[PDB]
């Protein structure tokens, strides 16, 4: 069948340049499973990102949150690297405190 | 060269005796009982030269005179209603079968307290009910056909619920016509 | 017990046809009978081992019959006719005294195929003038419109196949008496305790098995190709 | 209105072993438990803090239930691409999900079971309980087992018992967490999207449970995304609207949340 | 509390 | 435990068998489930349930409210139905596997309208063994004592049925290899 | 219907591999395997889901090892086999897992030394002539003595054809020497007729047992014969005296 | 005493087609009926004056049973090369007899059945008519089919009632030439077999039935017989003969006991 | 009259 | 297995030098059935020499009578020529009118 992701990235608490946060990347009505999540820190991969266990919603479409402890700074550059079998390249989306 | 009632009844219970004549026999010729229970394959039950012979199923009893025979079903049972074939084979190197009319059997139930009654039986998927229910009669009443040809009526058949122990007589009526309606379905029924 | 097969067989005019069956193991005789239309079952033929012993039966050059295993046995109609239409019964002895039958090939050899019909079945729910008049529920169910009568028809309480409280018609009616070509119909009762009907939402399923063409035999008419197949009428148990 | 559902995941991997099998437990909104076979435990465990006390035979339990779900949904990986024709090279996904409901009251409301394979409705527990639903010729085959089993009755036996009283057990057990309210946080953001152009978004955050309606109206065509998790139980949401120039005024936003007394009114305030 | 029984395809 | 049973129950054929058994620390998703063993050949599934009445071709399951007890019906005994008979709880798994009880073994009594009691002595063919005695045509409420004498055999009572003549013996078989010995006296009375 | 199993015996040393067959109801996703070792009551082996097993909770150890690869017959292989594996090994297949089938059991005896194997004697005894006025009927009484292990099928057999009505044999079989074990059994059965067709001279008598010993495979040795699985049997004639 | 005796005969020819089988009836020492398939007419037919009245009934009836015998027959050569491991190459012999008896009474004596495989006894149904006795390793499989069968009670069957029953009706049909005394006619004959020895032949010759009792007596005794032959009409011819000193054959006298003999006759030999 | 029917070996 | 054949030849009545009269061979005891005989004038087999139907005594072993109508004469000599299965060459037997 095959469904596209969607992808928010966002922080946990309201960003202030200098208190500790958490940056999310939630992933959602994505069909089958595969999926590849990074987020980014300056066009750079993070290695230590939590993500949620496997769910889906009333139509089978899946979901997963993927989230690292970050402080949000003036010039620092936050990122979020999805790729799915529906993605002919890596599809990435910029954290804006706005969204 | 073997003749036997066309059918015969037994109340269940007790014993059958099927009369068979065979007046034109030899020596060499043997007398053999087979059976029908429907259609499904021929069974064996018993068969006798000159003296009497008894196994699990049944009795052979052959008259001095050797013309007649007469099986007998110890207890009868709603089993052994069938066509019961008395077949007389000479002995040969094949021993074929020539299968006569037959006696057909008949083992009624016995209903000791029936309560005849017509019933109606609602379709799912309905507004048509389109089936009459005529239970819980005799064995002794029989049940004509409509001779209307637009309403169809079946055949009594036995029901045996052998947990509970309870046996009740059945049979169907249907009509696709306009003017429908039980009652007056089993018409000319004793 | 002797293993016939098929159980069923539906052909065309000119078609051929082979029956099958295997005598009970270690048996020297293996006989066939049959009961074609009108007559009484008639004796075919006698094998002694894979040796033809008694062909006194066998109608005529179309009907040829081989045990060369000396096991099982084959006939084959060729071409199949009209009048072929009947029960071929094959039978196992040891003795020669007692033949063991098999449950018979059933075989209908018809006159275009385009007359065969599946069943129509319906279930009807009992009546409750009954339920309080006895302290039972008599079910019906009708299989209607279905040509030629090679149908089975079996009481499925949920999943498990009921026998105690059921009887069906041994001979099914032609609807349309008079005509040959007639479509048949067939009725059955399983009657249950007027609680075991109304009390759980157990399920009743009066399942009707129809033979008829194989995938092989061609087709054409705008309708569904007729086929063997299950067809199948279900209700549920109602407290209300 | 709460409920217990379990959404589990069965995924074919025909380069590697067993196929990958994940379970995963929700009350409401608050997920409590998980299973992943391709994990450091091949076992259930917690994943709330008032789940982390149920002790050895709760999880030696639910264990047993989840191997052996997933040994169940090998075979079924395996024969629906028997049914289908399909080849073994290709890697093909098994969905079951299940759910009791408890109504304005503390008893049984509804209860459903369904299994998708390959993000397609396959076999579809109905309404009553007692029939299936097969979406395709070949769920037909496998309906014909289940009927033919009487699944219908062992499923509703989970759903209209034991479900209920294990959700019900499961409420008292996260009270303190479960059975609070968390209204949303709701502000309104602007941003000049040019000179004569700009963009008008109402907020809510962390709010429990995730049901809400944000809406805008005018004494009117606006943009949502989908509720979002906020990665601590909570849940946040906005929506938008691209408005004249001046006259952001006349646009109101409207915050229906269970936690709030009555529905929540914002304008821009700057 | 998962269900303790599951559909065989 | 899990389920407890009387280790055997006598019933008198043609009159109703009630079998009970006890599950009080039994759950909600645990069914009631009965098997049996005609001697020792396959175990037989007769009858299950839940929490309600269930009735089927064989047998009626009668669950207690409470759901602790059960009691398993056999409408009208039979010579068939004697065997051991295993009252099963199967809580709802994936497996559903079967954990056997020691079982209540039912002997059904022939009823035996005209009882005749006898000591006949077999010969052998081919003989001077004439070795064997039997006691037959007994009650079946009569019990068969065995030996002591252990250079002399005695056999358990056998039910013996010639349905087409419809009749019923009980048999109990003795013999020794100590010659000079007596079948009159075997039977000890 | 019904589930299958073979061989409905077996008697082996102990060290020497069998393997167990089982035919399930033809359609059955689920095949069971139980099993009674002697003196402790049945209990559950393994659970097949289609070829895939499902629950081996059961299974003793390594020496037992069970496949249903062709997800329709099961095997089931003791390798090696020893004493305290003696026991029957019931067979199950279900479809809907709450009816389950049972087979009619393997039959396992694994012993010390196959040099205590011995096949039954057997004797027909005639009809007392006391009975037959008495009651005007015959019960013939038949004997199978000095046979171990106990895997012996007695049948009954009246010309040529194997007779069921009129019969009752022993359910156990007793042990001769009581006290002592590696002790030779012994097994008693009746055949009850009318006195007519036993005083009929015609008719033929056959006390058949059936044992089973040591296959063609099995070395032996000893002075006496191989005790073989074979059919030991008496007869007896009909005597209007 | 009388006898009805029948002597069936099959032989494979692997070379050829199906066995050759040839069916003998005698009454007493009287052939009446024979069968042989290879032959103009694949039927029974009379081989006796007596038969030739028998309505076509009798011919259709006892042709069906031997061809049917044959066929079995056909089957059963092939078996029993399958049982003994011999090879189609090989021809071989198949022989079935069977014979009842009536004693002076006129009741049946005793009947009698057997089979043999090239020319060695393979199965015999036994005195009692009820049980067979297997010569070999392989009759005792057949036996295992015609025990289980009861092949005896339908052979007892043959043997006891039809088989006399035809007897009888034959030796009333054949009555002016079966149930007919011929006696011997008795001469002596003499050769001198050397100078000191010498031989005395006695002869009896046209005398049925072919039961008879030459014995050579000296006064105060070693005779050479030759197997009873037949003339070729129904009647038979037998000589004993004994060497005797040359000149000394008065002591030597012949004594033919025949049972269409008043008294048992003596010869001498004529000077 | 022969043997009516004869031996299958 | 295989028993040779025993030959007697004579005459059905006593041998008249002048007198029709049939010649006789009877060939007996022998196994298998395959045997072969003819009746010699002077050597010279001849032609329509009937023989009896295939039989066999209580010991299994076969029996023929060869026969033709024959005059005998003072100086004519008849024989019986036997070959079977037992035989490695034809046996000839002479008719001795005394024996």
């Amino acid at each position: 069948i095959q469904r596209t992701p969607k992808i928010q990235v966002y922080s946990r608490h309201p960003a202030e340049n200098g208190k500790s946060n958490f940056l999310n990347c939630y992933v959602s009505g994505f069909h089958p499973s595969d999926i590849e999540v990074d987020l980014l820190k300056n066009g750079e991969r993070i290695e230590k990102v939590e993500h949620s266990d496997l769910s889906f919603s009333k139509d089978w479409s899946f979901y997963l949150l993927y989230y690292t402890e970050f402080t949000p700074t003036e010039k620092d550059e936050y990122a979020c690297r999805v790729n799915h079998v529906t993605l002919s390249q890596p599809k990435i989306v910029k954290w804006d405190r706005d969204m | 060269k073997t003749t036997q009632p066309p059918s015969m009844d037994v109340a269940e219970g007790r014993a059958a005796n099927l009369p068979c004549n065979h007046s034109t026999i030899s020596g060499n010729e043997y007398v053999y009982w087979y059976r029908q229970i429907h259609s499904q394959g021929p069974q064996y039950i018993i068969h006798g030269l000159k003296n009497n012979e008894t196994n699990e199923m049944a009795s052979l009893i052959i008259t001095e005179d050797r013309k007649s025979s007469t099986l007998i079903l110890p207890h009868a049972t709603l089993r052994d209603t069938a066509v019961y074939y008395c077949i007389v084979v000479r002995s040969s190197n094949t021993g074929k079968l020539i299968f006569g009319q037959g006696t057909t059997l008949q083992v009624k139930p016995d209903i000791q307290n029936p309560d005849p009654a017509v019933y109606q039986l609602r379709d799912s998927k309905s507004s048509d009910k389109s089936v009459c229910l005529f239970t819980d009669f005799d064995s002794q009443t029989n049940v004509s056909q409509s001779k209307d040809s637009d309403v169809y009526i079946t055949d009594k058949c036995v029901l045996d619920m052998r947990s509970m122990d309870f046996k009740s007589n059945s049979a169907v009526a249907w009509s696709n016509k306009s003017d429908f309606a039980c009652a007056n379905a089993f018409n000319n029924s004793i | 017990g002797v293993t016939q097969f098929p159980s069923h067989s539906v052909i065309e005019k000119g078609q051929t046809v082979t029956l099958r069956c295997d005598p009970i193991s270690g048996h020297d005789n293996l006989y066939w009978y049959r009961r074609v239309m009108g007559k009484e079952i008639k004796f075919l033929l006698h094998f002694v081992k894979e040796s033809k012993q008694d062909e006194s039966g066998m109608p005529n050059n179309r009907f040829l019959a081989e045990r060369t295993g000396g096991t099982y046995s084959t006939l084959k109609v060729q071409p199949a006719e009209l009048e072929d239409s009947g029960v071929y019964f094959c039978a196992s002895s040891q003795d020669r005294d007692t033949q063991y039958f098999g449950p018979g090939t059933r075989l209908t050899v018809l006159e275009d195929l385009k007359n065969v019909f599946p069943p129509e079945v319906a279930v009807f729910e009992p009546s409750e003038a009954e339920i309080s008049h006895t302290q039972k529920a008599t079910l019906v169910c009708l299989a209607t419109g279905f040509y030629p009568d090679h149908v089975e028809l079996s009481w499925w309480v949920n999943g498990k196949e009921v026998h105690s409280g059921v009887c069906t018609d041994p001979q099914p009616l032609k609807e349309q008496p008079a005509l040959n070509d007639s479509r048949y119909a067939l009725s059955s009762r399983l009657r249950v305790s007027a609680t075991f009907w109304q009390n759980p939402r157990n399920h009743f399923r009066c399942q009707v098995q129809f033979y008829g063409l194989s995938e092989n035999d061609e087709w054409t008419q705008d309708r569904a190709k007729p086929v063997t197949q299950i067809v199948s009428a279900e209700a549920w148990g109602r407290a209300d | 209105s709460h409920s217990l559902k379990y959404f589990h995941t069965s995924v074919s991997r025909p380069g590697r072993g067993e196929p990958r099998f994940i379970s995963v437990g929700y009350v409401d909104d608050t997920q409590f438990v998980r299973f992943d076979n391709d994990a450091a435990s091949p076992r259930m465990v917690p994943r709330a803090p008032w789940m982390e006390q149920e002790g050895s035979e709760y999880w030696d339990r639910e264990t047993r239930s989840a191997r052996d779900t997933a040994q169940i949904f090998r075979v079924n990986l395996r024969t629906l691409r028997g049914y289908y024709n399909q080849s073994e090279a290709g890697s093909h996904t098994l969905q079951w999900m299940h759910g009791c409901e408890l109504g304005p009251d503390g008893r049984f409301l509804r209860g459903y079971e369904q299994c998708a394979y390959d993000g397609k409705d396959y076999l579809t527990l109905n309404e009553d309980l007692r029939s299936w639903t097969a979406v395709d010729t070949a769920a037909q085959i496998s309906e014909q087992k289940s009927n033919d089993a009487s699944e219908a009755e062992h499923q509703r036996a989970y759903l209209e018992d034991t479900c209920v009283e294990w959700l019900h057990k499961y409420l008292e057990k996260g009270k303190e967490t479960l059975l609070h309210l968390e209204p949303p946080k709701t502000h309104v953001t602007h941003h000049p999207i040019s000179d004569h152009e700009a963009t008008l978004r109402c907020w809510a955050l962390g709010f429990y449970p995730a049901e809400i309606t944000l809406t805008w109206q005018q004494d009117q065509d606006t943009e949502l995304v989908e509720t979002r998790p906020a990665g601590d139980g909570t849940f946040q949401k906005w929506a938008a609207v691209v408005v004249p120039s001046g006259e952001e005024q006349r646009y109101t936003c409207h915050v229906q949340h269970e936690g709030l007394p009555e529905p929540v009114t914002l304008r821009w305030k700057p | 509390v998962m269900a303790p029984r599951t559909l065989i395809a």
